């Protein structure tokens, strides 16, 4: 059947939609989170309180933007780390958001712009 | 010079041969546009990019 070709994959997004944040000697703009089983995050996807992603009609629900790229079935980060963490408090994003099916853009992005997080606009 | 039809002890000649060569086609080989790249493995790869 060897159907043609073969995809061996697209790269993960880097972590690069940080434009300003406020840094201090600890984590004041993000926070940590205990990985949901069976849960693949990438850079900047919407998290909830308990960890995981947005879904439809929990748009102000929202509580941080995703900022490592996490395998569910090996439970490591890309960067050998043990938990994700995401962008919770102020802090300056791209516009880019992996956001799920049937989410609101602009009810997500108004209830992080509460919490204190701006949105760039990005262009191409 | 040669043994007749249906007939052993007549003779008759053979006059040569006539041979039909079949039809081969090398325009696009011989444009020469394909670059050999050999290789070793079975499989080669490739990673596209582009900016947006």
């Amino acid at each position: 059947a060897y159907q043609g070709f073969t995809k061996l994959g697209e790269r993960e997004p880097l972590n690069d939609i940080i434009l300003w944040e406020e840094i201090t000697p600890t984590g004041h703009s993000r926070k940590e989170y205990a990985p949901v089983a069976s849960t693949e995050y990438r850079v900047g996807e919407v998290l909830k309180a308990d960890g995981s992603k947005v879904a439809a009609g929990q748009e102000a629900q929202a509580d941080s933007v995703c900022i490592v790229n996490f395998y569910a079935d090996l439970q490591l980060s890309y960067h050998g780390q043990l938990k994700v963490v995401g962008i919770y408090r102020d802090a300056e994003l791209k516009d880019l958001l992996k956001l799920e099916s049937g989410v609101d853009a602009a009810a997500v992005k108004s209830a992080l712009k509460a919490k204190g997080i701006d949105f760039v606009p990005t262009g191409l | 010079l040669t043994n007749s039809e249906k007939s052993r002890f007549f003779l008759a000649d053979l006059t040569g041969e006539v041979q039909s060569i079949p039809n081969t086609y090398g325009y696009i080989s011989g444009l020469g546009l394909f670059r050999s790249a050999p290789q070793t493995q079975t499989t080669f790869l490739m990673d596209l990019t582009d900016w947006d």
